[PDB]
């Protein structure tokens, strides 16, 4: 567990008040529109299990799998953007905290370098 | 695999019994009171791996 | 094509492969469902696991 | 009648309209590659009088 | 790459949506307007490829496949078409969107930019082409081969996908250009040993190398029309453009861990031309007539230098169009008489002459007549190997010999000789198959006009 | 016998019902019309307007713009006298080699 | 046809060194946080791989039945 | 059993578990366990025969055993520390006796026999409820104290289960032995990354816990026990025969489906911790599950089976019963690879 | 078992060959041991003579293959002055296979059981030479 247990951390809270910062996804979202397409996928497969015409029947039905699968898809986009902030967050932190460990190193350029030269024939 | 209800809630189920050194019917001290103190003191809010060490 | 390609480079990979997997199938599959057998199993495994690790 | 053809070969849009709205998903990918735009070393230059951009 | 990406998963509900007798024509139709889109990425550059986005990139090795992709796509639906007369409409379409699936995950294999994605296409395109064997195939032995080819397809590839994860892990990225930019020599230790095995034993199996071939037999023979065509003009060249991209990162070692596998090509390259003379059946032959071009390849991928790329692209897409084009005609045949046969049905010659004029331009292209770009490929290839060494020329052309014996030998036994008396029942060339062959045939000739749109980057 | 099963039908001849028939589908006027889309697209369309496309391409794989170039360093280096092919492909005073 | 349907060398060559910066940028953050993971798992001090201890808010500080608590 | 008493069978197995999962003391853990398998007796039992009796002797004498290994394992670590919360056990011994108990309970091998002999003794229902749920306590509690496992002990019951798995679904023709023995590799899977990525062991159990449940409930709407029963599903409903193609396809893990997620994940991130061995055996030894799941494809689907004379009257009748989200578990088994990076939610 | 491997690998590779074939057979030994015991447990015997009979076959066979790889392994090393070459080990898992087929009468299992030990001993080698590891320990 990486991350379980970061201080200030509240259980059971799916997106904390520090996550309201952080740009919302657009609307238009690839992956968005992808939960969209899962629930459209959905609402035929239920048309045919159930032996209901496949594309015409249960437009009402459809819509509200395309809606519910948007909805639960905008809020774990916005949970997922979360954790990547919090990841990048620490680990820059981390990084600034611990120079000795992670020095800057002096840039030599390919003129000074020597690499081996491995003919091919 | 851990949600802590209990910390999210307030309440208290059974933190009251994980240790010795928590509040004891008629102020009855554990045997290793003071031990037990110390070290849960040492190691609050260190974690896992500094407590150890 | 016969000695190499129908026979031979058949029975390296392919074929001797699936007739190691069918044994090991049979062998594991080949039990009696006797509680017994398997707990004595489990007996053994639970001394195993205290002694050789550590 | 006319409504049958249509109601028919409305099919036949499709694959044109997705060759349509691929290239409009290109042109918008590229518009977010736009970070060295007149500034790579060989291909740098002035800005004409009345253009904002080199290229799109 | 969308403006080609998205019509292709249009022709899937337009497909599901059209009428019952119009599915045929639309998908024709609309396969070779997104063929003709796809003519526009052989405009290639000199320097650099065409990065079109952060997810998709061409150059001068995938442009020639993608288009051979959209352009088998309409030939595989007019074979179709033919054999599936007297299916359900459900199933035609399930049928046609296999297809469908199968050229959008090829699509997106030849123009993937990262090593991951690539692998996750790659291997994605297994589970269409699995079904349509397993589905659609007329003999019993269409289950066995199902097996054969899945299995040892994962079995090449899946210390593929833990090389991969390793090297992302080892270096930072698995994006072609920065492994491309930031490539290192691989040292000479048994580590470096074993990550050079996983990768190119994938794209060995995948090819096939010799020994690890017997799943191509199995599965062009048993797979329907579409499905030979697809597996051996297109699925054959994953293997070949996987090796090719991914040896930037396997030097030096490549040019000490090349020994068993170039061992193995030359001699399964004579082996297979020689079963090849003295096969019982048509589709076998065309099988192992593939498996000896691809011997070839491999070859010119193993020894690595600017005139045996050039020639190894020219040879795959060669093959492909020429491979595609004599499994046409054998089914064409098998259409007829109903078996693979070789000595059943013969002066074709005699009962159809337009076909057997298609037969012999699809056999003088099968071996190496000038200026075709099956010579030049393998030209290229032969020129290159005689700069590795002195003896590869012997291989070569005892190779080139028994090419021209087995490819002859099928013409002579189908088309000549005299008709055999109780096959009554050969009637005319359909216009269909004919337009068939000459869709096949034109573009070979065409490309042999134009020859450097198919000789890869390192033209 | 081990099943009821149907007996393995007759072969479809596509030239009893229809002469004139292309063999792309049973009725005459969708064969009809399935071998004019196939042949005017595939052949006039994708063959004729493809090639043509692709042999009028423009240069950008640099053939031309390679020999022009070559041309103009030719003529000065051999108007000045010097080699016409360089002997290195970088500056050795830009390179620094190891003590 | 170079008029129509392609654009100049520019757009191409500026895309890609876009292209590659951004590639160059996300691999070396993938080396970085492979470092940074190695070493907060093997020293806990920071933020990440803290494993739970016992709160010292439980403890009773009241006197007790005996006097050496 | 009345409709009554089983829903509160049911909901008192649920409140042991949630309480296994939320409680921080180690006897409010075991107390969890015990309510679990108390209340899940019966379920087993619901139909009563010889078959389920025996299914349930053999049930309750495993997780009683488990029990009561996990309650000494419990006091021995609390007589060396002093401390009831759940957190890195301080005795070697008493880690190894917890590890033993919690693979016995979940099947992992060597404990795995009573996997596929009590899935076939009982119905489909109460197979789907077993394997999941009972799946899902155990391993919450393994995630708990993940810092101290043995990795070897834990890896070598996780490969064991692998090749077990794969091996015994290669024999067999049931298709409740089957689901088990793909259990019991799936269980493998999980327990191995689990000593490096608690989080990919979630996201493992999650795609396991879909595809089972779809894979289930297909079973339950063709009514099929058997290869040769879920033969004839083609000539009644061809939608069903297909659909559960696409989710064996998924469950053997071949790309783009879903069930190659966990298996790509965990490749990865044992490879990060320098396991290179370990996950190449892993990943060869799948072509196994991937071969039974193919061999049942090719009867179901791929291929049309014999078929009797009172299907007919089957096809003149009508499926009344509708399963709950089978459509929604049929697409999130196969077609949310590109979801993937939501593992971060996850976290 | 740990403390077996320890001696096997503290005996160094080129030297000690009576040492080595002591321990690599101590080491099939006790592998036969606990495959016996697991046999027996899962397949019991008919009678107390036939479990010991069995027994003892398991583990003879398994401390011949060990005797044979190790004392192969150690005089090829000793013999061709390269230790830490793979190939020794590579003949000494070849020559336990042989072992393993004659003992099971069989041919075919002979040659089998020779590629695959060979291909796991020569692994083992360059393992021990590389810093592979199966069981790795947690990290990042
Ligand atoms: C959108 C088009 C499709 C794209 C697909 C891409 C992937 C999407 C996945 C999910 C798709 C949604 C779910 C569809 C379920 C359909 C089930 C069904 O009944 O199908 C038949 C049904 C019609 O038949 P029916 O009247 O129901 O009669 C059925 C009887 O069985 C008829 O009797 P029968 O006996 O003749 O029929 C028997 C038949 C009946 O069997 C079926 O119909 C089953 C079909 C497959 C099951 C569903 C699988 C879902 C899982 C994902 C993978 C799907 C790939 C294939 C998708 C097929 C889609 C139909 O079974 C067989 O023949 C057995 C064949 C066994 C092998 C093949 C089956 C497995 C194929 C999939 C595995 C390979 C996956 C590869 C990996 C990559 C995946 C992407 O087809 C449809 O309704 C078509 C659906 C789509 C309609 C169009 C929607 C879009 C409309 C326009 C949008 C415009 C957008 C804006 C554009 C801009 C301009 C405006
Ligand atoms: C966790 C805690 C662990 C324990 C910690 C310590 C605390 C507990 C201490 C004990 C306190 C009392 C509680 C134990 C209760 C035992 C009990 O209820 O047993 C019932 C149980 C079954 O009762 P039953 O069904 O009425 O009896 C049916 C008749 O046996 C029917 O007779 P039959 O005609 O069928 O044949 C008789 C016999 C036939 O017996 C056999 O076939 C077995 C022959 C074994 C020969 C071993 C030779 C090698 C010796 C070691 C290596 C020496 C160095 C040289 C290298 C090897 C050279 C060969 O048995 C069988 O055929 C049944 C097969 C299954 C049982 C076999 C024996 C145990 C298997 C597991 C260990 C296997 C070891 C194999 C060797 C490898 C050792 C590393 O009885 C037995 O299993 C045998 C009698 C009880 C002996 C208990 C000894 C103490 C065990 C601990
Ligand atoms: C892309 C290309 C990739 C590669 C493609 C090629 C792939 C591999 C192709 C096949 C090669 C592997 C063959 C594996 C061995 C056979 C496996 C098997 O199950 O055999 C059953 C079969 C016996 O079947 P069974 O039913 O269990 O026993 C009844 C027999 O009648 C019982 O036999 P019997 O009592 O009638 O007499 C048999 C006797 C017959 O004697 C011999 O075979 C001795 C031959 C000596 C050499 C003769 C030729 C001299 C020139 C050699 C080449 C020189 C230049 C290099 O042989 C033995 O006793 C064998 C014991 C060891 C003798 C030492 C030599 C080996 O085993 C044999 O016959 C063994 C013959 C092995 C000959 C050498 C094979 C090659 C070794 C590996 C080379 C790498
Ligand atoms: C299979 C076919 C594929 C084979 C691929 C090649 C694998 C080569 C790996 C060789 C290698 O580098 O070994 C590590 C290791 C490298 O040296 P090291 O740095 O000292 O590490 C060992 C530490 O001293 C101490 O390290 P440690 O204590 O962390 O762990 C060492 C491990 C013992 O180390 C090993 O097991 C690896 C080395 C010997 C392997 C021999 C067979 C190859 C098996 C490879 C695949 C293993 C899958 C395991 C699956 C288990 C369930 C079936 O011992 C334990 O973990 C003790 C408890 C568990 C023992 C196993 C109980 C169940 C076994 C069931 C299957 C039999 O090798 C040795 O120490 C060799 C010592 C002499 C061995 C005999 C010669
Ligand atoms: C009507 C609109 C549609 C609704 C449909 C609802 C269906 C989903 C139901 C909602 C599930 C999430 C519940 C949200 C409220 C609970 C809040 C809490 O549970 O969220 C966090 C936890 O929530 C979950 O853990 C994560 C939720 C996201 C899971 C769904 C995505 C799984 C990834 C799959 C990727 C590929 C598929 C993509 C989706 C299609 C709390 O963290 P914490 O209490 O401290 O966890 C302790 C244990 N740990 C640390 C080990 C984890
Ligand atoms: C590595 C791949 C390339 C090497 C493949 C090895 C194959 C070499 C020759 C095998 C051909 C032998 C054969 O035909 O049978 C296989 C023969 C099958 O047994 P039989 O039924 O008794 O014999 C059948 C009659 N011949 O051998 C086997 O497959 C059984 C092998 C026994 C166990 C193998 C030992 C494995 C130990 C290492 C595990 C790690
Ligand atoms: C009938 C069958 C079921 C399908 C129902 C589809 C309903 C879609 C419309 C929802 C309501 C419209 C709405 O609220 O639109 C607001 C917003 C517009 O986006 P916005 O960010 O405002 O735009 C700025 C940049 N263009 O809207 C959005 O941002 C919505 C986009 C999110 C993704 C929606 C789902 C994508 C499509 C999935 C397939 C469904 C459609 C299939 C149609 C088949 C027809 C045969
Ligand atoms: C019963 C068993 C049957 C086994 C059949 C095996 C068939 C033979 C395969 C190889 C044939 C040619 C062998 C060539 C060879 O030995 O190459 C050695 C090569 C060079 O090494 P070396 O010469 O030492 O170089 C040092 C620098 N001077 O060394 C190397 O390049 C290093 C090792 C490379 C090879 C690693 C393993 C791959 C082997 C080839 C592919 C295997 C799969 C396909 C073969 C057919 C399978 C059915």
């Amino acid at each position: 567990t990486m991350m379980s247990g970061r201080p200030g951390r509240v259980p059971l809270q799916f997106l904390p008040n520090e996550a309201r910062s952080l740009p919302p996804p657009k609307l238009t979202d690839p992956r968005l529109v992808y939960m969209g397409f899962l629930g459209y996928c959905s609402g035929l497969i239920d048309n045919a299990i159930r032996r209901r015409p496949v594309v015409s029947a249960g437009l009402h039905r459809q819509l509200l799998y395309v809606t519910s699968f948007v909805f639960f898809g905008y809020y774990l986009l916005k949970r997922q953007d979360y954790m990547y902030a919090l990841r990048d967050h620490d680990m820059f932190a981390y990084v600034k905290s611990h120079p000795e460990d992670f020095p800057e190193k002096d840039k030599k350029t390919y003129g000074e370098i020597l690499e081996e030269f491995h003919p091919v024939r | 695999p851990f949600f802590d209800v209990q910390k999210r809630l307030g309440l208290d189920l059974d933190r009251w019994m994980t240790i010795q050194s928590a509040e004891q019917p008629h102020k009855i001290p554990g045997r290793c009171h003071a031990f037990e103190k110390e070290w849960i003191e040492c190691a609050h809010g260190i974690g896992g791996i500094r407590a150890e060490k | 094509s016969s000695l190499l390609d129908l026979i031979w480079l058949e029975t390296i990979l392919p074929k001797t492969t699936s007739f190691i997997q069918m044994k090991m199938s049979i062998m594991v599959s080949n039990q009696k469902g006797l509680i017994k057998l398997y707990f004595l199993s489990f007996l053994i495994t639970i001394m195993i696991s205290m002694t050789l690790f550590n | 009648n006319v409504l049958q053809i249509v109601r028919d070969h409305w099919v036949h849009i499709l694959v044109p309209v997705g060759f349509v709205f691929g290239c409009y998903l290109d042109r918008r990918s590229d518009e977010k590659l736009t970070a060295f735009r007149n500034k790579s070393l060989l291909f740098k230059r002035e800005l004409r009088p009345n253009e904002e951009v080199t290229w799109k | 790459m969308l403006k080609i990406i998205i019509p292709t998963t249009m022709l899937l509900p337009m497909t599901w949506m059209s009428k019952h007798n119009m599915i045929w024509i639309n998908a024709t139709v609309h396969s070779l307007l997104i063929s003709l889109i796809s003519l526009s990425l052989l405009n290639q550059l000199g320097e650099n490829s065409l990065n079109f986005s952060l997810t998709f990139f061409s150059d001068s090795l995938s442009a020639p496949l993608l288009v051979l992709t959209t352009w088998l796509l309409p030939l595989m639906l007019m074979a179709s078409q033919s054999h599936l007369s007297k299916e359900t409409t459900t199933r035609k379409k399930l049928y046609i969107t296999m297809l469908i699936l199968l050229q959008l995950f090829l699509i997106m294999t030849f123009t993937a930019t990262e090593l991951i994605l690539f692998y996750i296409l790659f291997e994605a395109t297994l589970v269409p082409t699995l079904i349509i064997i397993t589905r659609w195939g007329n003999q019993t032995e269409r289950l066995n081969a199902g097996l054969y080819f899945l299995f040892y397809t994962l079995a090449g590839s899946l210390p593929l996908l833990v090389a991969l994860v390793y090297i992302q892990n080892t270096t930072g990225s698995l994006n072609f250009l920065i492994i491309h930019y930031w490539s290192h020599p691989l040292s000479n230790s048994w580590s470096n040993i074993f990550m050079w095995l996983a990768c190119i034993m994938a794209f060995m199996v995948k090819m096939p190398l010799y020994g690890l071939h017997l799943w191509l037999p199995k599965a062009h023979v048993e797979a329907p029309i579409a499905g030979s065509m697809v597996l051996a003009a297109v699925l054959l060249k994953l293997g070949g453009y996987g090796m090719m991209r991914i040896t930037t990162i396997l030097n030096p070692l490549t040019n000490y861990m090349a020994y068993p596998f170039l061992m193995l090509s030359m001699w399964g390259m004579i082996m297979t031309s020689s079963i090849c003379l003295r096969q019982t059946d048509l589709k076998s032959l065309i099988a192992y007539s593939s498996v000896s071009h691809m011997a070839l390849v491999i070859v010119a991928i193993m020894i690595q230098t600017p005139w045996s790329f050039m020639g190894a692209t020219a040879l795959m897409i060669a093959h492909g169009l020429t491979s595609s084009m004599l499994f046409c005609l054998a089914n064409t045949n098998y259409e007829r008489v109903h078996s693979r046969t070789m000595i059943l049905a013969r002066g074709l010659q005699t009962l159809l002459p337009l076909m057997a004029t298609w037969w012999l331009v699809a056999s003088l292209t099968n071996l190496a007549l000038p200026p075709s770009i099956n010579l030049i490929g393998e030209l290229f290839i032969i020129t290159a190997s005689f700069s590795w060494s002195n003896i590869t020329i012997i291989l070569m052309g005892m190779n080139m010999m028994i090419t021209a014996l087995y490819s002859l030998y099928m013409l002579i036994t189908t088309q000549r000789g005299k008709y055999t008396h109780h096959i009554n029942n050969i009637k005319p060339s359909f216009t269909r198959e004919n337009a068939l062959m000459a869709l096949h045939i034109l573009p070979l000739l065409l490309l042999t006009l134009n020859p450097k749109m198919i000789l890869g980057p390192l033209y | 016998i081990r099943l009821q099963e149907d007996p393995d039908p007759e072969d479809e001849n596509l030239y009893e019902k229809n002469p004139d028939s292309h063999g792309y589908d049973k009725d005459p006027i969708v064969d009809l019309w399935n071998m004019r889309v196939v042949f005017f697209f595939g052949f006039s369309i994708v063959l004729v307007l493809g090639s043509t496309f692709v042999a009028y391409l423009p240069d950008y794989r640099m053939q031309e713009w390679a020999r022009r170039e070559a041309e103009r360093l030719v003529k000065y280096r051999e108007a000045n006298g010097l080699p016409l092919m360089e002997s290195n492909c970088f500056d050795p005073n830009k390179i620094q080699l190891p003590e | 046809i170079a008029r129509t349907f392609y654009d100049g060398p520019e757009k191409n060559y500026e895309k890609t060194m876009a292209i590659l910066q951004i590639e160059a940028e996300k691999a070396e953050l993938r080396l970085k946080e492979l470092e940074v993971r190695r070493l907060m798992r093997a020293r806990g001090d920071g933020p990440w791989y803290q494993y739970p201890t016992i709160d010292k808010a439980l403890i009773d500080h009241s006197p007790k039945t005996t006097p050496d608590n | 059993m009345n409709p009554i008493i089983y829903t509160t069978l049911i909901m008192t197995v649920m409140s042991g578990t949630m309480l296994v999962m939320i409680s921080s003391h180690w006897l409010l853990i075991w107390i969890g366990f015990e309510m679990n398998l108390l209340a899940m007796i019966p379920v087993l039992m619901k139909n009563f025969n010889p078959r389920a009796t025996e299914a349930a002797t053999k049930y309750f004498l495993t997780q009683a055993t488990a029990s009561m290994m996990l309650m000494m394992a419990i006091i021995i670590n609390l007589l060396y520390s002093g401390q009831w919360t759940i957190t890195k056990m301080f005795n070697p011994v008493a880690m190894t006796m917890m590890t033993m108990a919690l693979a016995m309970k979940l099947g992992l091998s060597p404990f795995h026999f009573w996997v596929p002999e009590v899935t076939q003794g009982i119905s489909l229902q109460a197979g789907l409820l077993l394997l999941t749920w009972q799946k899902l306590a155990p391993l919450s509690v393994l995630c708990q104290i993940s810092q101290s496992i043995n990795p070897n002990l834990m890896l070598t019951m996780a490969m064991l289960s692998i090749l077990i798995g794969g091996w015994g679904g290669l024999n067999q023709t049931q298709l409740r032995k089957i689901m088990a023995y793909s259990s019991i590799a799936h269980m493998g899977w999980m327990t191995a990354v689990l000593p490096y990525n608690t989080t990919m062991t979630i996201l493992n159990l999650l795609i396991y816990i879909t595809m089972t449940l779809a894979m289930f409930m297909l079973l339950i709407h063709s009514s099929a026990t058997t290869t040769l029963s879920l033969s004839h599903t083609w000539n009644k409903m061809p939608v069903i025969t297909s659909l559960m193609m696409v989710t064996l396809l998924s469950m053997g893990g071949l790309p783009p489906l879903s069930g190659f997620m966990p298996k790509w994940m965990i490749i990865q991130e044992m490879t990060k911790n320098e396991s290179i061995i370990m996950p190449t055996l892993m990943a060869m030894t799948a072509l196994l599950n991937l071969y039974f799941y193919m061999r049942l494809a090719y009867s179901s689907s791929l291929t049309m089976f014999p078929s009797t004379n009172n299907m007919k009257m089957k096809w003149q009748f009508e499926h009344t019963k509708q399963m709950k989200l089978l459509p929604t578990m049929i697409v999130l088994s196969t077609l949310v690879l590109p979801m993937t990076p939501a593992l971060s939610s996850l976290n | 078992a740990k403390t077996l491997l320890h001696k096997y690998s503290d005996i160094p590779e080129g030297t000690e060959c009576h040492r080595k074939a002591y321990a690599s057979t101590s080491i099939g030994g006790a592998t036969g041991l606990i495959v016996s015991a697991y046999s027996i447990a899962l397949k019991p015997p008919a009678s107390f003579l036939e479990g010991v009979a069995r027994t003892g076959r398991y583990t003879f066979t398994s401390a011949a293959i060990g005797a044979i790889f190790g004392l192969t392994s150690c005089i090829s090393a000793q013999v061709r002055e390269k230790p830490d070459d793979p190939l020794n080990y590579f003949i000494g898992g070849c020559a336990g296979g042989l072992t393993l087929g004659a003992r099971t009468r069989s041919y075919g299992i002979g040659a089998a059981a020779c590629a695959y030990m060979g291909l796991t001993a020569a692994l083992v080698k360059m393992g021990q030479l590389e810093g592979w590891q199966v069981f790795a320990e947690p990290k990042v």
